[PDB]
C-alpha cells in the first residue's frame, strides 16, 4: 500500500544511487510483491534543493499527492540511469499520472553528517474509519464551517495584504500570565472580539 | 443581475461560457432563474462570498444614478449615507 | 630614460590597420556570400551537448501505468490504445511482465465495469506480451489511414481536415490499394498488382539509359510493405543517422518507426533547445523499444565542420567520447524551406539551402565512407529525391539539389564507395503536413492519383529500410518512386494553380456575398460571454461519506488511540514556485491554472487588489503594480505568464534578491604589502587612531590644526586589501520568485528590517500552514489546548545565513550592521520569532539541525513530542536561505552542479536539476521554507481542522564509521527491521 | 636608484599634466583582441570552406580592364 | 581578477620578460586598509592553555580536518562513555541494536571556526579547506562522533537552543528513548569561543 | 560580385562606363577541372567548381533577367549539359552541376 | 595645481 516514495532526489550521483538502493532493499526485505514498485517523486527537479526545507516540501507534496491521487512525474528525467534498473521495486515516472488513490507515501531525506530520515504518511480515510458515525458527522460539519472561515480569511488577507497579522499582545496579560500558565485547564475565551484569557476561566472548578 | 453575472464569473472554471442571464428581462421571475443559476454552480451555494465580490457588492450598493438599495450592507463610516438616504 | 612616448600609439595604429585588413577580408567574403549563408555556417554540433535516451525499461512501466489509469478513469479498444500496446510489447521484458501481472491480478473488479474493462484488457495485453517474450521489437503502425478533405463553408471559410478513408482503414489495406494503383497509373500483394498498371509506390529499375518502372522489384517492395503492415518491422541492430526529423515532419515519423522497431538512431536538430529535448525525450518514452537508443545532437548540416564532427562523434569509441557506432542507415532529410526564390532571386539563402541539401549531404556520405575501413557493413543512404525538378514555381536551388542527388546512382558504380554506402533514392510524393497544399490535396486526389500523410510516407520509407530492400540496395542502387501517381499528371504546376485559384475564388466570393448580405440585412433591420475570474479555494481534503469511508477501510472502529495518532492538519510552502498551491500546480501539471496565475502574480507583486476610485470610475479588482491600470483575470495570464515562469523556479541567480550578489563577479580581497607608500587621506580622530593601532610603525597619523581631523599616511611595508573578483562556477539557483515580498503577506517593515529573510519565509509559511489547518486565529489553539501543549519543532540546517554573513563579513568591513545580528543568526530564532509574533505558546520548542534532512527530523521530533504528552499541536518543518558563501562552499565540495559545465552540455536552468538521471552532476541549491501543523487525531477531530494525512511513521538514523560527512548511507534502512529466522 | 628617481619624476609630470602613460597601450591591446576576434571569424569561415574556395572568390573583373 | 573587480579603475599589463602581470590601481579605485579597535571584552572562560586533542589521542588528521568544537565533543563523548564504563563503544551493540544508540546532543551556534573560515578567510582568499561548510554545521559534531566512535544507526537529533540547548538535548533524548526509537543516547551541548561570537 | 559586376557592365550604357548592350545569347562554358575527387574527396575545390558551374551560372542568368525590362529580346542560354552524370569516375561535383 | 605638482616633486626627492 506504499504507492509513492518521495525521494530526496537531489540530482547527485551518490545520493540518487544510494537512496534508490536503500528504498529498494527496504521494500524487498519488507516482502513487497514483485512487480509492485513504488512510484518515485523527485520534486527537487522542479523546486531545487533547500537544505532545511527539502523534507518539508517533499512532505507537503506527499500530502497533496495523497489528497489528489496524482503522482507528479520527474519532468527532468531525460534518461534514467541504467544502474537504477538494478532496483526493481522503484519506478521513475517522467510525467504526472492521475491514480485512483494513493494509500501511503514514504518521504525519505538524507542530510550531510550521516543523517538519513524517513517519514511514512497515510491517507486520512484510514483515520476516519476508527471513529463512529456521529463523531464523523460532527467532524465533517466542523471542517465545513472552518473551510468557510478559512476561505474568507484567505481572500480578505490576500487582497488587503494582511496574510500575516502580528500578535501585539499575548492571550494572557502580564498580570494573569502566571495563573494562565499555572492552570493546565486554562483556555482562552472570546472578549472584545479577541481570544484572551480571563481571571474567571483560570483555576476554575467548571473547567475541572 | 450584475451580482449574478459576478457569481457566474467567480465560479466558471476559467472558461468563457454562455451566461445564463443573457438579458435582465428574464429575471422578472427570479426564484426559478436563481435556482437554475445555482444548479449550474452548486459550489456557489456552499462558498461564502469572496471579498472581491463583497467589495463589488458594496460598490454596487453605492453605485450612483441608481435607486438606493432597501438594506444596509455594511456599517462602515458611510453608515448614515446608507441609513438615511 | 630611453623610453618612447608614442610607441604604444604606434602599435595601436598598426593594429588598427591590421583590423581594417581583416575587416575588409571578411567584408569581401560576406559580400560574396550574404548574411544568411554567413550566419548559417556557425558550429552548432558539440559532443558534450549530445543527449542519450536508453531507459526503455523505465518508460515501459511508465506508459503501462498511464494507460492503466486512463482506462480505469474512462479516458480510454481504440487505435491509439493498440499503438501504445504495440510499444509496450516492443519494450516487453520479464520485469515488465511481472509488473503488469501484479497490477492486473490485484485489480478489484467490483469497483465498476470500468475496472472490469481495465482488468480484461490487461489480461489480453499480458498474454500478448508473454507471446512477444524473447522475440524482436517490431515497428507496427496501426494509425487509421487518413485522407485529405476540404470543406468551404457557406460563409466562405475554408476548413481542411484529415478524415479516415472509407475504403482504406489499416496499413494493410493501404498497401493493397498501393498495389492496385489507379486508373491514372496505367497470396501476397505481388499477385494483386493489375497487369499493365503501375502501383503508386514502386521501384524503378535502370535500363540501358534511364530509370523505368520494374515489376519484380516493385512486387518485392510491396510484399515487404505488406509484411511490415501485418507482422510489423524490426530495426534491431540498425544504427541510423537521421536529419531533418523535427516535430511535424516526415523525419520525425521515420524516427518514431525506427525507435519502435528497435533501431539505435542519432537524430539531428538544427534548433537544439529544452523544448526539442523534451519532444525527443517523450518520443523515446513512447516509442523507444527494447534495444533502441536515441541520440539527440545539435547539428548544422550547413557546416562541413558540423558534418565532420558529427560523423567523428558517431564513429569514435566511447572511450574517446564518441558513440562507437557504425552506421547502418543514413536519412538526410534536413532542409531549409525556400519559397519565392526564382532564377533572379537566387540569394544567400538559396545557396546555403543548396549546400545543406546537396553539398554537405555528399560530405556526410563521404565522411562515413572515410570512417569505415570495413567493406561488409554498408550504410543505406535514403536520399530524399523529388519528382518535381523545377516544374513547381519559385523554390531557389531546391530542385537543383534534388536532381543533383540523382548522380549518386551512377557514382555508386563509377567510384569506390559502393561497399561502404548504398544508394536508396526515395522519390517522395505529395505529403500532407501534420498546409497551403493541404487544401488542394483533395482536388489532386480526386482524379485517381493520391496524396500521402506524414505517417504514410514514413511507413513507405521505413519499408524501404526492410531487410529485402537493404540487400537490394547492397547489390544494386534502389530508386523508390513513392510518388502517389503524380508523375502521370500533365502540367502539374498549372493544374495545382488551377485547383488553388478555383478554391480561393469560391471561398472569397462566398465570404464577400455573406458579408454584403449581412450588411444589407443590417441596413433593412436597423450573446454576452461570462468573463472568468479566479475561484481560489484552499481545497481542504474532500471529506467523503461515512459509509464510503468504512467501505474503504476495514472494521477499525475504536481500536487506535487517537490521542497517540498524529495527523498533518495544515501545511504550506515558501519556495521557487510560490506556495504549496502554485508549486503543486507546476509540479502535477507543469502549467499554472487561472487561480495559479493570479496567485503567482499576487505573490510576485505584478498585481495588487484595488478598491475604490480608479480614474474616477469605481473599480474593485486586480490592477497592475507598476502602472496601477486594471487587469482582467484572463489578461493576468496573458500578460504575466512569461514573467512568472521566467522569474520563478530554478533560474540564473538574480543579484537583486541576494544583496547584489553576482556569481559572475564574486567579490574577494587579497592581502598586498605596500611597496611604495600611498598619499595621505583624511578621516576622523577615532578612524586615524584605529589605523595607527593596526599598522603600528607602518602608518602615520597627523592632526590638521585647521579642521581638527586626522590625515593618515600608509607607509611602506604596510598591508592593505585590494578587492578582486572571480567568475563563480555556479550561476543558477532555486530562488523564491522575484518580487516576492513579506509586505505582500503583511509582515510589518519593522519585522522585515530587524529580522532576516529566512525568518520572513518561516513566518509566511507558518501563517499559511496554520490557515491551511483552518486556524484563522493562532490563539484558537488555546480554546482547546493549554498554552504548554503548542510546540514548534521546525528547524533549519544552517539557518540565519544572512545574519552570519553580516556578523562575519560586514562587521569585518565596518558596514552598518544591527547590534543583534547574532540573535537573528541562530537557527532557533526563526521558531522564536514565530512564537513571539503568532503563537505565544509555552509548549515544547525544539530546533533540529539536519543539513538536508532536517525537516523530516523535525517531523520525527514533533511526533515524539506529541506522543510523549509534551504537546498536542506542533509546528514541524524546515527552512534555509540561499546566500553567496553557502553557495560557494557547496561548490567547493562539488556538491552543487557546475552551471558552466551544464551550459557546455547544452542544459538550461529549467532542466538543471535532474534527479535519477544518467548525466546528473550535482544538486541544485534552492531557498525557502516549509511548515506543517501536525496534531493528535483526537484534537484534530475535536477542533474540526482538515486532517490532511496521518504520520504513521517517522524516524532518523546515521550510517556508520566513515571519513565522509556529506556521503549518504544506508542508515535509514533502520526503519525496516524484522527477524525472519504472526 | 637614479632610474627609479627619474621614473617617479616622469609619472609625476604626467599626473599633473593630466596625461595617461598606458592609454595607447590599452588601445593597442583592445585593438589586438579585436584583431583576434576578426581572425577567428575568418578562421572559422576558412576552415568551413577551404583555401581553394577562399582564394577562388577574389574580384577579378574590372570595367577598366 | 583585479581587472574584473575594478573595471576601468585599474590597469593590468603583461611583462614580456617574465610573463607575469603588473597591476596599477588607478584613481577612484576602492581598497580596504586594515584598522584595529580596542574591544571591551578581554576575559573569557577558555579551555586550559595546553589542552590538546593529541593528549587524548585524536589523530592529527582529525585535528586538521575537523574543528576545535568537534574535538571538544569527541573528547567529551569518549570521557562520558568511559564514565559509563563503556571501554569499547561497540559494547553497546552486545546488548542493543545499532538502530537504538542515538546522539541527541547539539550546539547553539556550533562550528563557529568553520563559519569564520568560510565567511572571512574565504573572503580574504586565505587557505581554507574545501569542505569547511560541512564542519560549520551544528550536526556535524554528532556526525563525526558517530563516524569515529559509535557507528550507530540510531536516532540522530541536533537541537539548537543558544544557551538552553543541552537541557533540550536531554529532553529530546528522553523522548527518543521513551518512544522506543533508542535505548542509549548521547545528550548534551557544546560551543566554542571566537572573535565574532564574542563581538 | 564578379557576375553582378560583369552583367552591370554589359547592360550599362557607354556614358556610365558600360557597353550599352542587350545580350542575345549566353554561353557559360567556364568550368574548373576536378579529377580524382570522389564522394569522400569532395573538397573546397569541388564546392568552388560546383559554384562556378551551377550557382553563379544561375546568378548570371538571373542578373541578366533582372537587367532586362524588355520582354521581346530574350537571351539564349546555351547550357553545357553532359550525357554522363556520375557514370564516369572521380569528378567531384561536376556531374551534380551538369544535372 | 602647481602647488600640488610641487608637493609631489618634493616628496619624490625625499623618497629617493
Ligand atoms: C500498470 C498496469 C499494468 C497492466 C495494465 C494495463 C492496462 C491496459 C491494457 C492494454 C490495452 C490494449 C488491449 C490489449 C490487446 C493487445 O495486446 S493490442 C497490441 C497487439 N495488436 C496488434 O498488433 C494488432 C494490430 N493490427 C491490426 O490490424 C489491428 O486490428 C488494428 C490495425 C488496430 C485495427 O484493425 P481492425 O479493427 O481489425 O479493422
Amino acid at each position: 500500500d506504499i504507492g509513492v516514495a518521495s525521494f530526496h532526489g537531489t540530482s547527485t550521483v551518490a545520493n540518487d544511487k544510494n537512496e534508490s538502493a536503500t528504498i529498494n532493499n527496504m521494500m524487498k526485505h519488507l516482502g513487497r510483491s514483485e512487480g509492485n514498485p513504488v512510484f518515485g517523486v523527485f520534486q527537487k527537479y522542479l523546486t531545487g534543493h533547500p537544505k532545511g526545507a527539502a523534507g518539508a516540501w517533499m512532505l507537503n507534496g506527499a500530502i497533496q499527492i495523497l489528497e489528489s491521487g496524482l503522482v507528479p512525474g520527474n519532468r527532468n528525467a531525460d534518461n534514467v540511469d541504467k544502474l537504477l534498473e538494478q532496483y526493481e521495486y522503484v519506478l521513475y515516472p517522467s510525467r504526472s499520472i492521475q491514480t485512483d488513490g494513493i494509500k501511503a507515501v514514504s518521504v525519505t531525506s538524507f542530510g550531510f553528517g550521516q543523517k538519513g530520515a524517513q517519514a511514512v504518511v497515510v491517507h486520512p480515510d484510514y483515520l476516519f474509519a476508527v471513529l463512529d458515525r456521529s463523531t464523523y458527522e460532527e467532524y465533517a460539519t466542523k471542517v465545513s464551517a472552518r473551510n468557510k472561515k478559512t476561505y474568507r480569511y484567505m481572500h480578505n488577507a490576500i487582497t488587503r495584504n494582511t496574510m500575516f497579522v502580528a500578535k501585539d499582545k499575548a492571550p494572557y496579560s502580564d498580570e494573569l500570565e502566571q495563573p494562565v500558565y499555572l492552570d493546565p485547564l486554562a483556555r482562552v475565551e472570546e472578549n472584545k472580539k479577541k481570544l484572551v484569557f480571563s481571571d474567571k476561566t483560570i483555576q476554575s472548578n467548571q473547567s475541572y | 443581475g450584475d451580482f449574478l453575472r459576478r457569481v457566474e464569473e467567480r465560479f466558471t472554471s476559467s472558461a468563457g461560457t454562455v451566461s445564463l442571464l443573457q438579458n435582465f428581462n428574464q429575471l422578472n421571475e427570479p426564484e426559478q432563474f436563481t435556482a437554475d443559476f445555482f444548479e449550474k454552480f452548486p459550489q456557489a451555494g456552499k462558498q461564502l462570498i469572496s471579498e472581491e465580490d463583497c467589495d463589488y457588492f458594496l460598490m454596487l450598493a453605492a453605485r450612483p444614478g441608481q435607486k438606493p438599495v432597501p438594506f444596509v450592507p455594511v456599517l462602515d463610516e458611510r453608515f448614515e449615507f446608507f441609513f438615511k438616504k | 630614460q630611453s623610453r618612447l612616448k608614442q610607441g604604444s600609439l604606434k602599435s595601436f595604429i598598426k593594429e588598427k590597420e591590421a583590423s581594417a585588413v581583416l575587416q575588409k577580408e571578411l567584408d569581401l567574403w560576406e559580400a560574396e556570400h550574404g548574411e544568411f549563408y554567413a550566419k548559417g555556417i556557425q558550429p552548432t554540433f558539440s559532443a558534450l551537448k549530445s543527449r542519450t535516451y536508453d531507459s526503455y525499461w523505465n518508460w515501459a512501466r511508465q506508459d503501462v501505468l498511464s494507460m492503466y489509469f486512463d482506462i480505469i478513469f474512462g479516458k480510454l479498444v481504440d487505435r491509439e490504445t493498440i499503438n501504445q500496446c504495440i510499444q509496450i510489447m516492443n519494450r516487453a521484458n520479464p520485469t515488465l511482465i511481472k509488473f503488469m501481472q501484479y497490477h492486473i491480478d490485484h485489480c478489484p473488479e467490483y469497483k465498476g465495469e470500468t475496472y472490469k474493462l481495465a482488468k480484461r484488457l490487461g489480461q489480453q495485453l499480458i498474454d500478448n506480451c508473454k507471446q512477444v517474450l524473447t522475440e524482436d521489437p517490431v515497428y507496427k503502425d496501426v494509425s487509421r489511414i487518413t485522407g485529405p478533405k476540404t470543406k468551404v463553408s457557406a460563409k466562405g471559410n475554408i476548413e481542411y481536415e484529415e478524415t479516415q478513408k472509407d475504403s482504406v482503414r489499416k496499413f494493410e489495406q493501404y498497401v493493397y490499394e498501393m498495389a492496385q494503383g489507379g486508373a491514372m497509373t496505367k497470396q501476397p500483394v505481388s499477385s494483386t498488382i493489375p497487369s499493365q498498371t503501375i502501383p503508386f509506390l514502386h521501384i524503378q529499375k535502370k535500363t540501358k539509359d534511364g530509370w523505368e518502372y520494374n515489376k519484380k522489384l516493385s512486387s518485392l517492395y510491396l510484399d515487404g510493405l505488406e509484411s511490415a503492415a501485418i507482422n510489423g518491422l524490426t530495426f534491431k541492430d540498425k544504427y541510423v543517422l537521421v536529419t531533418g526529423a523535427g516535430a511535424g515532419s516526415i523525419g520525425a515519423e521515420i524516427l518514431q518507426g525506427l525507435i519502435s522497431g528497435g533501431a539505435k538512431v542519432i537524430v539531428t536538430t538544427s534548433r537544439f533547445s529544452k523544448k526539442v529535448t523534451e519532444y525527443y525525450q517523450n518520443m523515446y518514452a513512447r516509442y523507444g523499444a527494447a534495444g533502441s537508443t536515441l541520440i539527440v545532437v545539435p547539428f548544422n548540416q550547413g557546416s562541413k565542420q558540423d558534418v565532420d564532427a558529427l560523423v567523428q562523434y558517431i564513429y569514435d569509441e566511447p572511450k574517446k567520447g564518441g558513440l562507437g557506432w557504425d552506421l547502418d542507415a543514413i536519412i538526410p532529410f534536413a532542409a531549409i524551406p525556400e519559397n519565392g526564390n526564382g532564377l533572379d532571386n537566387i540569394d544567400s539563402k538559396s545557396e546555403f539551402a543548396h549546400r545543406i541539401m546537396l553539398t554537405n549531404l555528399l560530405r556526410l556520405l563521404g565522411a562515413v565512407k572515410s570512417k569505415k575501413p570495413t567493406d561488409t557493413r554498408p550504410a543505406q543512404c535514403i536520399l530524399p529525391l523529388s519528382p518535381n525538378h523545377g516544374t513547381f514555381g519559385f523554390d531557389g536551388l531546391y530542385s537543383e539539389s534534388k536532381i543533383s542527388l540523382e548522380t549518386l546512382f551512377n557514382r555508386w558504380y563509377s567510384e569506390d564507395w559502393g561497399s561502404k554506402l548504398t544508394v536508396c533514392g526515395a522519390v517522395i510524393g505529395w505529403t500532407r503536413g501534420t498546409s497551403a497544399n493541404n487544401i488542394i490535396a483533395e482536388g489532386i486526389e480526386k482524379l485517381g492519383v493520391r496524396t500521402f500523410s506524414q505517417k504514410e510516407m514514413a511507413f513507405n520509407i521505413l519499408g524501404l529500410l526492410t531487410p529485402e530492400i537493404v540487400q537490394l540496395c547492397q547489390e544494386e542502387p534502389v530508386m523508390a518512386d513513392l510518388n502517389g501517381g503524380l508523375q502521370f499528371i500533365d502540367n502539374l504546376k498549372d493544374f495545382t494553380s488551377k485547383l488553388r485559384t478555383d478554391l480561393l475564388e469560391t471561398a472569397d466570393i462566398r465570404r464577400a456575398v455573406s458579408i454584403e448580405s449581412a450588411i444589407e440585412q443590417k441596413v433593412v433591420n436597423g450573446k454576452v460571454m461570462v468573463e472568468p475570474r479566479a475561484n481560489m479555494k484552499f481545497d481542504f481534503p474532500t471529506l467523503k461519506s461515512y459509509d464510503e469511508i468504512k467501505q474503504i477501510a476495514p472494521e477499525l472502529e475504536g481500536m487506535l488511540d487517537l490521542e497517540n495518532v498524529v495527523v498533518v492538519t495544515g501545511f504550506a510552502e515558501v519556495g521557487p514556485w510560490g506556495n504549496s498551491r502554485t508549486r503543486w500546480e507546476m509540479e502535477a501539471y507543469g502549467e499554472f491554472s487561472l487561480e495559479g496565475a493570479i496567485e503567482m502574480a499576487w505573490i510576485m507583486g505584478f498585481i495588487k487588489y484595488h478598491n475604490g476610485n480608479l480614474q474616477g470610475k469605481p473599480y474593485s479588482g486586480w490592477v497592475d503594480a507598476k502602472t496601477q491600470t486594471p487587469i482582467d483575470e484572463k489578461d493576468i495570464k496573458s500578460k504575466y505568464e512569461e514573467e512568472i515562469l521566467e522569474h520563478s523556479g530554478i533560474r540564473l541567480i538574480e543579484p537583486e534578491l541576494f544583496n547584489g550578489y553576482d556569481p559572475k563577479k564574486k567579490q574577494m580581497i587579497q592581502e598586498i604589502v605596500v611597496q611604495h607608500d600611498l598619499e595621505p587621506f583624511e578621516c576622523s580622530k577615532e578612524t586615524a587612531e584605529q589605523y595607527k593601532h593596526e599598522h603600528g610603525e607602518k602608518c602615520e597619523i597627523f592632526e590638521i590644526e585647521e579642521s581638527g581631523e586626522y590625515t593618515v599616511r600608509i607607509l611602506k611595508g604596510a598591508t592593505l586589501y585590494v578587492p578582486k573578483a572571480l567568475r563563480f562556477d555556479r550561476l543558477v539557483a532555486g530562488q523564491i520568485p522575484t518580487g516576492w515580498d513579506a509586505r505582500t503577506y503583511g509582515i510589518p517593515e519593522d519585522t522585515i528590517s530587524q529580522v532576516d529573510p529566512i525568518t520572513l519565509y518561516v513566518l509566511v509559511a507558518t501563517v499559511e500552514a496554520l490557515l491551511s489547518a483552518g486556524i484563522t486565529d493562532p490563539y484558537e489553539f488555546y480554546k482547546y489546548v493549554h498554552v504548554s501543549e503548542v510546540g514548534n519543532c521546525s528547524g533549519s540546517g544552517m539557518g540565519g545565513v544572512s545574519a552570519l554573513r553580516g556578523m562575519f563579513k560586514d562587521r569585518y568591513a565596518d558596514k552598518p550592521v544591527q547590534n543583534d545580528i547574532l540573535q537573528e543568526s541562530f537557527i532557533n530564532t526563526m521558531s522564536a520569532w514565530v512564537n513571539m509574533l503568532l503563537l505565544s505558546s509555552s509548549g515544547p520548542i525544539k530546533t533540529p539541525v539536519g543539513a538536508c534532512a532536517t525537516a523530516v527530523e523535525s517531523v520525527d521530533i514533533g511526533i515524539e513530542t506529541i506522543l510523549s504528552g509534551k504537546a498536542k499541536v506542533v509546528l514541524v518543518g524546515g527552512y534555509d536561505d540561499f546566500q553567496e558563501e553557502g553557495s560557494y562552499e557547496f561548490a567547493n565540495m562539488n556538491a552543487t552542479s557546475n552551471s558552466i559545465e551544464e551550459f557546455k552540455h547544452g542544459r538550461t536552468p529549467k532542466e538543471m536539476s535532474r534527479p535519477t538521471t544518467t548525466t546528473r552532476n550535482g544538486f541544485m541549491e534552492a531557498q525557502g521554507s516549509g511548515i506543517q501543523v501536525i496534531m493528535t487525531a483526537d484534537l484534530a477531530l475535536k477542533m474540526g481542522v482538515p486532517i490532511h494525512a496521518v504520520l504513521a511513521m517517522t524516524a532518523t538514523a546515521t550510517d556508520k564509521i566513515g571519513r565522509s560527512v556529506p556521503a549518504p548511507g544506508k542508515g535509514i534502512l533502520t526503519t525496516a527491521r524484522e527477524h525472519h529466522g504472526s | 636608484n637614479k632610474k627609479l628617481a627619474k621614473q617617479q619624476l616622469e609619472v609625476l609630470a604626467r599626473y599633473l599634466q593630466s596625461r595617461l602613460k598606458q592609454g595607447s597601450l590599452k588601445s593597442f591591446i583592445k585593438e589586438k583582441e579585436a584583431s583576434a576576434v576578426l581572425q577567428k571569424e575568418l578562421d572559422l569561415w576558412e576552415a568551413e570552406h577551404g583555401e581553394f574556395y577562399a582564394k577562388g572568390i577574389q574580384p577579378t573583373f574590372s570595367a577598366l580592364k
